[PDB]
């Protein structure tokens, strides 16, 4: 399931990640903005092409 | 067209993208951080913790069975065993065939007790680096001051080694699969996971049986309330706690008689064995699928009453094993009241746990033993206890029947997440309530959170103050089935009786 | 005892530590985040910026070496060359030995802006997913739109394919070095650093020289400007160039005559080629350690001065090769004055470059060759050019000797760090200006930050507006030596002599 983030109106605070973690890891976002640089360049590539045959 | 992909054009690139680290110890609170670094204006809404828990222990107590008259399983089983144990002894006997199972009762809580102390010292020597929780939860979930165990190390083992030399010396049947069953919980340490970073199950006995014969109204078995968790208990309180149990037993001539008998019925063979323990005694956690499946289907029946106990409108139900023979025929006689927390109140979450409990299981193929090892630790309310007065603030249940335990407690022990980052004590039972303030909400969010981390935890049934409702089962089911009283108490009755069990003279 | 390291009893705890991504791409703005959450309360006091450079850009202007009369390197060149050509063209010929050798320049001129079109062509191939300035930034700094360049790629393959094709029907000697070493130069990309997230080294020719026969006072090479970074000029303006070059020359009968003359003594086997040009043509960036260790040692002169430059105080002062033949008897003649840059005022930074340069090498031996190359971009000035009028606000310089081309400028790219993250076009000499302003001196630090990223980078002399004082060397200096204007100048004419130079007829 997705981790859930539950905020608490009465108690002006949120819980954080509502889930059953296994190995896991803390990810900050140069590290995930890497990643995605590096599937849309994946997703939009095409290997049709003479682009290094 | 070439037709080659871009992650096999570039495989450096994804090796290099992907290089993160994992495999984070466990006993440590971590914390990750802000994406939006402006979010700290925000001071409780960004919630930037993360906490693992690592021991869950089971708080139990040993039980024969709910014995009503003479016809029940415990009073076959003495009758069979005294059968046994008197045409193997041609000579003459003084004892009766519930003194003798009232022996093996209490011997029982003795294997328990060697056990348990046994398990405080094979922990102390577990270390891993990648769970810092090794070796102090498990001895602080013991209820021992981790830090006596360290310092007086050859004190504790000769004081251990002293309890198997002297327990060790009353007989008791091996053929009884109830001992082998009691010694299979109180000495392992348990993962939900075949992993290494996996979590701990633990049993620990909540209170013992003391024998304390009495005049000449029969014999007695009474609680001896062990060591909570949280309680830094030293090397001196577990000598009084031995000293209180072995009082009436040690150089005792009844005891020797009916030790002898056991002893020549039941061959050297064929009697109990405890271990010994050294500096090289230490036990490895193991994965065992059998006590998770009852870990999971586990009910706790709350609090032991005692004497000292203030029950308003409940007198006299103390749990106390009793063999008057004058009552009863001269049965022995054991039917605890149920939903007791320690207080004189009402505690409205034991209204919860009177629906009909689900049994889950994993995989779609069940087999017999299986399932009726996974119903070992459950225990459903069958009617109301009758208030015997005017008013009553506790409610009391009443069941159906039970197994050769029942569960009292649960003891989950976590990090705190503010500084220093100490250890956490929470105890609950399956039934939690909510009451209506702030502090109770994320708490119990917490609490929550921190108990889906193990894989096969009880099943919980929460309860709100202000919604007056009680949620149903919060655990995630696999393949379930609804029990009903009947079909546990036809389960129980089984394993009462097998587990007390010896063979024929031939 | 064990003796066996922590280490190597737990190596899956070190490898699983130590798991961190590397290789991160440059041309993108990277964020480092906070380590204490609540510093964004100091706005600017954390600075969490990553920015790093991809291209240093070094703008340069072809010379025949500081010409003052007849008995200059390239008169002696001319001689040399026109002795050759004349005992190998049996017949009548009109032109004198300088006019031979003005022709041989503006043909350096053509070739360098045929490799100048082609290397704007072969850029646009580049691509690598670890490096993202491939390749607008490498185009930024040559002065060109690249949107044009990949929208109109036919369209630029003909017309450097056609400046080819006209630029290489004149005949040139490749026994000369000196059309081999611009050739080496530029179109060629270097990196500092063998590495694949390397920074690149270009040059830009700052202009060129366009020939400019005119009445019977001889001939006068007049500067031609090319495009300055971050001009997105097009495909019309650089066919404009061209065809500003080689208005003059282009179905002319002189240099039809000339270029007959050079292709009979020099055969067709000893005259350069210029490259052809495909969708396939693309070229790679190199390690040059040679091309390193004079772009260390490069002082900037400044900018050219035009026709259009007003100069108060300096009238006639503009960088023009003459060939007057009533003036110093008909010798080819350039001195420029330097230390102009662009503008009408004095500019203090120039001051710091009036101390002896710093030749700094790697390594610990060096070759009298490795010595003699990495000091063909450097240019010490030895006096001050005599003010003619009452006032004069620039200051301008006279070298001692100058090589085959002298720095005008350096030009960086680098990614701004406020969105939307767009390249920054930095142009500086080797000294550097602070004025008292608080938007200067993080500027200022930036810019230093930037240019040591690169390895064998030029010296920089720093100079504050305030302190009124200068800095020496910005560089780490390895093996060092200090020279002075008259050892450059020998081997400015040692250079100079060798690039220019022609075998015998036997």
């Amino acid at each position: 399931a997705p981790q859930l983030y539950l905020t608490y109106g009465i108690a002006q605070e949120s819980f954080g990640p509502f889930a059953q973690l296994n190995d896991w890891t803390i990810l900050t976002g140069e590290t995930l903005a890497r990643m995605h640089e590096v599937c849309v360049t994946s997703m939009f590539d095409v290997p049709q092409m003479g682009f290094n045959k | 067209r070439n037709d080659v992909a871009w992650y096999a054009r570039y495989p450096h690139i994804l090796e290099e993208a992907t290089r993160l680290p994992f495999a984070y110890p466990i006993g440590q609170y971590y914390d990750t951080g802000y994406s939006v670094a402006s979010a700290t204006e925000w001071s409780k809404y960004v919630d930037t913790s993360l906490t693992i828990p690592g021991v869950m222990c089971v708080n139990f107590t040993p039980t024969p069975g709910e014995s009503y008259n003479k016809n029940s399983p415990i009073n076959i089983a003495a009758q069979n065993v005294y059968t046994y144990v008197r045409h193997m002894n041609s000579g003459h006997a003084n004892y009766e065939q519930a003194d003798l199972m009232m022996y093996l009762l209490a011997m029982d809580s003795l294997y328990i007790f060697h056990s348990y102390v046994r398990k405080i010292l094979a922990i102390s020597k577990l270390y891993t680096p990648v769970n810092k929780y090794f070796p102090r939860a498990l001895l602080v979930a013991l209820g021992v001051d981790p830090e006596d165990v360290f310092a007086n190390q050859a004190q504790w083992e000769y004081f251990v080694n002293m309890v198997a030399y002297r327990a060790g010396a009353f007989a008791a049947p091996a053929s009884m699969t109830y001992y082998e069953r009691h010694a299979w919980m109180s000495n392992g340490l348990y993962v939900d996971q075949d992993v290494t970073r996996a979590q701990i199950y633990m049993f620990k006995p909540t209170m013992l049986w003391k024998y304390e014969n009495l005049g000449t109204t029969g014999t007695k078995l009474v609680p001896l309330m062990m060591p909570k968790a949280g309680d830094n208990r030293k090397l001196v309180d577990f000598q009084v706690l031995f000293n209180n149990l072995v009082s009436t037993m040690l150089g005792d001539e009844d005891f020797g008689i009916m030790s002898g008998d056991v002893f020549k019925a039941f061959g050297a063979d064929g009697l109990v064995k405890l271990l010994a323990v050294d500096s090289t005694t230490m036990t490895l956690p193991t994965y065992d699928p059998l006590i998770l499946a009852q870990i999971h289907s586990a009910r706790a029946v709350g609090a032991p009453i005692l004497e000292t106990s203030t029950l308003t409108g409940f007198p006299g139900r103390q749990w106390q094993i009793t063999q008057n023979p004058d009552v009863n025929n001269g049965a022995i006689i054991f039917h605890p009241s149920f939903g007791y927390d320690g207080q004189d109140h009402e505690e409205l979450s034991f209204r919860a746990m009177c629906s009909n409990m689900i049994l889950n299981l994993p995989g779609e193929a069940h087999s017999a033993e299986m399932i009726i090892e996974a119903t070992r630790l459950a225990t459903m309310f069958q009617v109301k206890a009758v208030p015997a007065g005017d008013t009553s603030k506790p409610v009391l249940y009443l069941p159906n029947g039970f197994g050769t335990e029942v569960v009292n407690d649960y003891t989950m022990i976590s990090v705190d997440k503010a500084t220093p980052h100490d250890l956490t004590i929470h105890t609950f039972f399956n039934n939690i309530l909510v009451p209506n303030a702030k502090e109770n909400y994320v708490a119990n969010l917490e609490l929550l959170n921190n108990i889906i981390q193990f894989d096969w935890a009880p099943q919980l049934y929460l309860t709100y103050g202000i919604a007056q409702e009680s949620f149903g089962p919060f655990a995630q089911l696999n393949d379930w089935t609804i029990l009903t009283g009947e079909t546990l108490a036809r389960m129980h009755e089984v394993c009462v009786t097998s587990m007390f069990d010896v063979p024929q003279m031939g």
